[PDB]
Formats: structure tokens, sequence, C-alpha cells
RNA sequence: GCUCGCCGGAAGACCAAGGGUUCCUGUCCAACGUUAAUCGGGGCAGGGUGAGUCGACCCCUAAGGCGAGGCCGAAAGGCGUAGUCGAUGGGAAACAGGUUAAUAUUCCUGUACUUGGUGUUACUGCGAAGGGGGGACGGAGAAGGCUAUGUUGGCCGGGCGACGGUUGUCCCGGUUUAAGCGUGUAGGCUGGUUUUCCAGGCAAAUCCGGAAAAUCAAGGCUGAGGCGUGAUGACGAGGCACUACGGUGCUGAAGCAACAAAUGCCCUGCUUCCAGGAAAAGCCUCUAAGCAUCAGGUAACAUCAAAUCGUACCCCAAACCGACACAGGUGGUCAGGUAGAGAAUACCAAGGCGCUUGAGAGAACUCGGGUGAAGGAACUAGGCAAAAUGGUGCCGUAACUUCGGGAGAAGGCACGCUGAUAUGUAGGUGAGGUCCCUCGCGGAUGGAGCUGAAAUCAGUCGAAGAUACCAGCUGGCUGCAACUGUUUAUUAAAAACACAGCACUGUGCAAACACGAAAGUGGACGUAUACGGUGUGACGCCUGCCCGGUGCCGGAAGGUUAAU
RNA sequence: AGGACCGAACCGACUAAUGUUGAAAAAUUAGCGGAUGACUUGUGGCUGGGGGUGAAAGGCCAAUCAAACCGGGAGAUAGCU
């Protein structure tokens, strides 16, 4: 479990979006990108400690990187894992 | 399509 | 009691069913059932080692008590049952200990009969006892070729094997083929004969009748081609060539037998 | 008319996958030739 | 935006396969689009795929693959045991409403459910890789009982008609609600309980099985659907209200009955027939090696966990497969109204489209069609192609025959609408009332209401009433093949092939034969009433003669003769 | 009851027209045969080149089959153009 050092890398970067703001102002579910692996529990604990707020339930999904191309040469982007961390009544920032 | 057939004259 | 079919539509007119009313309709005694997947006539190599075999209805194998090892214990028939694998009907006898095993059915067999295997057993049909106890000339079937091996002989319906001689440790046997063959007296054998003598009467009656039997259509070699079969060509049927197997072995008038090791047991060739 | 090509990834990986190449020495020789030739794709998958 | 036109058993909708951001939005028009293009499945950028209970992963196994040792083979390698992998199979559990520009059984709202870990309490013999049970299965057929769904009536809301009528027996719309839980009906299957004994189920057994008794007659299992609950709600036509004119909040009436009814369910049933119809685990039980005040087992409550991966879009196509935005190909599932036997077909609902060049002119000729006076095959290799026949009920029907056929032979009549019989009949469905009940989802009695053909008589309209679509041309002689099928994918569907049957021949099982240098399999877990090969080709009448040549079998003296 | 009858789906491809640098490297249109079975089809395996398979056309084995395709011997040979 913790093993803080493993948990610290889970929260590489928040993923802001117009839908996520609606998710926060209504569903109170913060949205952010996570590690390519990890699990529903570590993502929860990462909010339980560093974000110092209680989690109601965690959700996960993986967005495939759209393929790009230039001339005969082609270039795929990179896959990344969006996460939906629902917050309780104790939500702050 | 080219076909085949024969030329038996 | 065969009943010829009425001529309602073609493929039905020539059919002759062989109904057997005394057979017990219903689901088979389940635990002794076991899988018998179709081979298709192919071997491990996947080559068709034997032609004209494939398709047909699925069949489930049933163990049969050839050895009849349970000597002394009285047995009683419960019910007759059909066997897809064999021309002979099978029967489910009940041993007094409650154990049940399938056995080939003698013509004299009926429900409730008290058949009993054993060296001391009385000479009545349906018993399976060693030939050393068997009187000369009695009808016999399910004869073991080896002591306790089972009983490969006379498994087919309507078959019977008379014992014309008993000189030495060996007892001579008269096969249904008419070929004579010595067999050791120690081997077990069933008295009487199997009752499915009507089995020859069936005539299928349609082109599709062989399809569920796993039989496949036969193509004559004269209709083929020289590259595929030695027979063929000639522009308009014809023939000319001496008849042969596709692999070239001479058909009609050539003994393929070559065992030598078992020649001692062969008192006489079949007639 | 039905085309000869009737794609199915499951048959594809089983018939022409890396594991099929490793199934026998003759298949390993294929990979050895593809490596000696130099190739972006030693096999095919995803 | 207002209309027209097409499909509507799809050209609608969904899943899988496969594709891999084509999905949504903003913006752009070089190239891509067989045209212009502000548009697009095109360029660029951003956004989008939310799972304990959908599926995969997972447990189990089929045909098979691989394969510790082993067997075999110049080497490579081949075969194969114990094993392991292998779904197109089986194996625990989420349904309705709402929301987004795109995702919803995933989020939210409401009500739930399964399997384990842990804790408390109660009772108690618990325990396999083993035994048994269960899982666990065919074709066809017959109905019956029901639901999805539809029609009508009632109820509620709305409407008095652009032109003669329309406050009435009028018109329009709605009348929708699941899983779960309780109840265990229409039915289907089986006689239950208890005692004793046993050569069986590799060990054991309280279980299965077998054998003796006793006792009692309903004991149990399975099971749709209905009725309650879930639901004081939710949804809801239509209004009140702000309004980026693209919508958002609030409020919100009735929400029943009767009939019809499936290809869906009871049904893995029942009946019946040979062609006799997978495999293992989960599951229910049995003990052994063992623990035996424990651990465990069962039950009520509480708590925790249910991970990983797929989730957007296309799905009979513009995106899959066809080099194309190609008249081709692509499995399953959902099955509205009227007419009709019907999933045929016509017109329509929901819904999706008018198929990515148009505007004209109204020549030949060509393609797709309509009609044609007189003749009716005179055309032509040939009735090729068109034309024609076409439905239901009934009358009636030859030669010939293997007595099933031929046969729907052929050839005719009747067919619309309306009234009466009967203001809707025969039937079907079935409420109230009455009575019987070991009293339930009962039975009898009773007949309202609803639904509803078919027939007779009379009257009536058209040239035509199976009026459209849909929908056999028929007879006679004869060749060939018995027939049903199969065949040259892409010029030959046949007299060719197959065929049941008949005959010959090989084969005694470690069979002949066949694959394979071998090993090992197939034949066959079959046993001469079986199997292989060859020929012939249903059935009826039959099937003559020739062994010189050729082939083969049988015979063993002699002639001849290899290696040695 | 049926390798039974008529007839959609489904399967098959007998006739004729159109098409013949087609919309399509074999289709469309109007008819046709089978349609409870020797049926059809989804999914996944098995038989590998003098071999496979074949209700037998020497057909089919990835649009090619009286001997597939790929690479190699190989710049084979060619008294021929």
């Amino acid at each position: 479990m913790i093993r803080e050092e493993r948990l610290l890398k889970v929260l590489r970067a928040p993923h802001v979006s117009e839908k996520a703001s609606t998710a926060m102002e209504k569903s109170n579910t913060i949205v952010l990108k996570v590690a390519k692996d990890a699990t529903k529990a570590e993502i929860k604990a990462a909010v339980q400690k560093l974000f110092e707020v209680e989690v109601e339930v965690v959700n996960t999904l993986v967005v495939k990187g759209k393929v790009k191309r230039h001339g005969q040469r082609i270039g795929r982007r990179s896959d990344w894992k969006k996460a939906y961390v629902t917050l309780k009544e104790g939500q702050n920032l | 399509a080219v076909f085949q057939m024969r030329n038996v004259d | 009691a065969v009943v010829k079919c009425k001529p309602t539509s073609p493929g039905r007119r020539h059919v002759v069913k062989v109904v057997n009313p005394e057979l017990h309709k219903g689901k088979p005694f389940a635990p002794l059932l076991e899988k018998n997947s179709k081979s298709g006539g192919r071997n491990n190599n996947g080559r068709i080692t034997t032609r004209h075999i494939g398709g047909g209805h699925k069949q489930a194998y049933r163990i049969v008590d050839f050895k009849r090892n349970k000597d002394g214990i009285p047995a009683v028939v419960e019910r007759l049952e059909y066997d897809p694998n064999r021309s002979a009907n099978i029967a489910l006898v009940l041993y007094k200990d409650g154990e049940r095993r399938y056995i080939l059915a003698p013509k004299g067999l009926k429900a409730g009969d008290q058949i009993q295997s054993g060296v001391d057993a009385a000479i009545k049909p349906g018993n399976t006892l060693p030939m050393r106890n068997i009187p000369v000339g009695s009808t016999v079937h399910n004869v073991e070729m080896k002591p306790g091996k089972g009983g490969q002989l006379a498994r087919s319906a309507g078959t019977y094997v008379q014992i014309v001689a008993r000189d030495g440790a060996y007892v001579t046997l008269r096969l249904r083929s008419g070929e004579m063959r010595k067999v050791e007296a120690d081997c077990r054998a069933t008295l009487g004969e199997v009752g499915n003598a009507e089995h020859m009467l069936r005539v299928l009656g349609k082109a599709g009748a062989a399809r569920w039997r796993g039989v496949r259509p036969t193509v004559r070699g004269t209709a083929m081609n020289p590259v595929d079969h030695p027979h063929g060509g000639g522009e308009g049927r014809n023939f000319g060539k001496h008849p042969v197997t596709p692999w070239g072995v001479q058909t009609k008038g050539k003994k393929t037998r070559s065992n030598k090791r078992t020649d001692k047991f062969i008192v006489r060739r079949r007639s | 008319m039905k085309r000869t090509f009737q794609p199915s990834v499951l048959k594809r990986n089983r018939s022409h996958g890396f594991r099929a190449r490793m199934a026998t020495k003759n298949g390993r020789q294929v990979l050895a030739r593809r490596r000696a030739k130099g190739r972006a794709r030693l096999t095919v998958s995803k």
C-alpha cells in the first residue's frame, strides 16, 4: 500500500476540461490524469492524503492517443488514463 | 477477364 | 418382427424397418455411458487411412462385461437396450450385490431370467463359463481368444460357434465363416446364441440411409481418371484393364493374408 | 462474390504470430531472415 | 421553414466480427468528393469511452495443439503418458427514471442483489485431487395454459371545424410503470416415512445400489403467469414561466375494463419415433488420511472488499470485405396498423432517406415498358422471348400402376354491397347474482357484456366483384436416367456422378487395408448378419455359350534356376 | 409418417435480355430449383505440392492448378525470333 513514494507518482497532472468543471460544480467529482498502471485504491488514497479530503468513489478510464501523420511518415501520440475521483460533502480544492 | 477458349479451325 | 413400409413417397417404398417392441424405450443407464467422438476415418497424421467413413449421428459408447469375472453371483435381467455401435442388442442384468453391467443378449433371454456365470454354473443359455465345461456341439458365442482377455469372437448378431472337438488342452472351434480354429479350453464362453437374427433383413431403402451410419458414397474407379485410379479414361466408360485396388494390389483372386505366427491355430481354410 | 480475404485477428495471431514463428525452428529462421534483412515489423499484431 | 416522393421483415434499430477516432464542437477550402461547394466519413485544433452484478480476464471442458520422462528417427524431427492450453459450451449477482454537444443497466436519483474476508450471537461432526447425486442435452409432432403486443369501450384533457353538414352514436391525444420481494396457481414428474441386513460403488461410508420388514396414504420436487408489494412515487398529454429563440425551471388531469393473441414463455415438459442423442467444474451429499473443549459447518445481525481490461463511432454499410464515397459479399437479435393463409405483397406508424453533376431539347438509333385493327406460329435451328394460366369453397376427373399414385388430371359453378333470418346467428371468451368448500390463485350454478365467422332468402350497382399487388398454362406419343440429390466457383446441370439393392473377392483380429523409413494411429474401443476393394445400379422378367490367348487361384513330383 | 406437396426467409444458378475499357476481373433484371433434410450456416480446428481433398469435373488447394506460391541452384537450356 503505502509506500508513499509509489503513491506520489500517481498524480502526475490534473486534466482540466469543460466537462470536468460541470462534473465539479454538480457531481462534485474531480477529474485528473493518473499513472498508466496504478489501481482504484491508490488513486483514492492519493486524494485521501495529499488532497486531504475524503473520497466517495473512484472511477477510471483510458483514452487512446489519436494517430497523427505527416507525409508518408506517421506518428502515433501516447495513451493516458483519465480518472474520476468523486468527493463527499468535505470537498474543497 | 482474358478468358480462354480455343481456335480449332 | 419386420414390417415392410408402405409406398408413401419415393425413398420410403423399399424401406423395411426391423422393429423390436420388447426393447425398453427411454434414457440409457447414465453412469456407464461415455464419450465416443467420431474419428472421420482419419489418423493422427490426418490422412484418410480408410475411405467412405464420415458424418452421421453422434453415438455414446457403453461398457460391456466381456470377462464376466463375477463368478458364482446370481444375475437377473432388468431390461434390453439398443446398441448403436453393434448389430447385437445389449442387456442390463442385475447382480445380487446391486452392481450392474451390460451383456450381450442370448436368443433365449427374457426379463427376469436367472443367468449366472461360474465354473459350477448350470448349462442354460445366457451363462458365461469356460469351454472346458462345455459339451461338444452346443451353440456358443462371445468366445475369448485369450484367457480372460474378453471375448472378441462371435460379437456380431446372429453369429454362433459350434465346438466340434476337445482333444488336448485346446478345443477346436467352428467359426461362422466356416473357417476352423483351435482355441484354448481355459477361455470363457457364453452359451447359446445372440437373438438378433433378423438383422440381415434390413435393406435401408434410400440413398440417404447410409448417411447417419457414417458411410460415404462410393465412386467406382472406372469413372475416375488414370492419374487418380488405375482404371479410367477410354472415352466413353470402357474398361479393358484387369481389375485392381487403387494402390495397385490385384482385386479378385489374391490372398493378402501373411501372418504365419497364427497358422498353427488354423485347422482349415474357410469354405 | 465473396472475397478470398475474410479477416479475423484471432486466426491471424495464431497462424502468423510471433508464437507461431517460435513454434518451430523453421519459423525461427524466418525471424532470423527478417532481422538480417532489417525490418520495422518482425511480425504483426497490435 | 412549408410541401411532394421512397423504404418501412427496412434502405428502421441493436450486438458480434472487422475497422481504429470515422464520434462531438469550432474553424478552414489547396489537395480528397467523378460538378459548384460556406458542406463532409477532408485539413487543423480542442473535447469525448465513468462498471462488484454488460462482456472479457477468471473456474471447467470438446475437437485439437503443446508436452516432464518415454518411444522412434541419418540430423532436423515425428508420436505420446502424467499434465497443460484450448469457446463456438457450461459456471455467482442491477433493474426503472433522469442527465451530456458526444458516453449510460457504468454517473446521478429510487429500490435492489450475489459471493467472500472480518466481527457478535445461536446451534452443531467438520473435513479431498476420492465415491454417489446433480449439472446432462435427439428428431419430429400434438395441443393446452400464458405474456409481449394489438383492437374496441370507458375515463381524462383538448377541439365545434377555411366548402354543403358536424353539442353528438362526433373528432384528436393520452391511458405508461421494471428488477427485486411475498403468494406457489394453470400444469409436469415421482408412492413417502422408518428399522434391519449385504460378495457392489479400488480405501471407508450414515450416501448411492441390492435384499427383507413395518407404517401411511398424500409426501416432495419443478413451474410460467396472475394477484399484492416495490409505487404517498416515477413517467405523463397539456400548461405556468423566464428565453443567447438553439431551451431551461415549476406545476401537471385520467392512468381502468373487455376481447384478440403469437414464431416468445411454461417446455431441459408431454406424446411419439430410430438414426438412441458431448465433456468437466461450480452445486447437493459421503466418508477416508485427520482435527477432534478447537479449527471448521449452518443460521440472524453488523462491517469491509469485488481488482485488471473493453466501453466513443460504423454494422447488411460511403467507414468491414471488394485497388474507388463501387448496383457485390457479411452471422445473430428487435417484429406496429389494415387487407391477407403468411416473416408473401400493397398502403402506412416509429424512424431513416430522395442514393455528390445539373439545366434544357422531345431526331434517329438503343435500353426499360404500355397498347394495337385483320390473321394466330405463317417467325425461327427451336413456341426463344413476350403473352397467357393464377385464389378459396364445391361439383367432378381417364389411360396406367409398384394400388401410395397418376391428380390441383382435365373441365365448370359460386365470389361485391345492403337488409332480414339473428336491430350480431352457430361458436368463443366470460363478470355480477346463488350455493357448496379439508375454505384457495377453488368448484358448480348462472348467464350479462365483449368478440365473431360461415350459410340461406330478398334487394341493389358496374362492361368487368378471387376486380389492385399477389397468384399453376394444359393434354398426347416417345428417348434416357429409377427416384430425392451431386457435378466442371468464372461459357457444358446433363443421358454424366451418386444411389438403395445385387454379385464377386479379400479379411479370424496384434484382421485385410491405409498414413508414416519408424514409433504410433485409423479401420474399431468393430468381430464374418462385421469390414475393405471391385463391378453393376430401384423394381419386374431375367441374365445363354466359350478357359484357346491374357490375368488369377489351386497343385506339388519332374524340367530349369540365384545367392551360398 | 415422409431424402412428401405448394410456397418466403435461406440456399442453388436452368432460360433470356442488358452489360462486354460494365456499377460488378461473372453481376443485374424478369422468370426458375430445393426449402425437415444427402439441409443451410456461425465460430474454432484437421488433411501441405507428385501431396491434400473430391456424391469424380483431373475440379478445387487464397482472382493462377494435367502438378500452388516464395526464395535458391539460375545469367538453366534454346540448332529458334
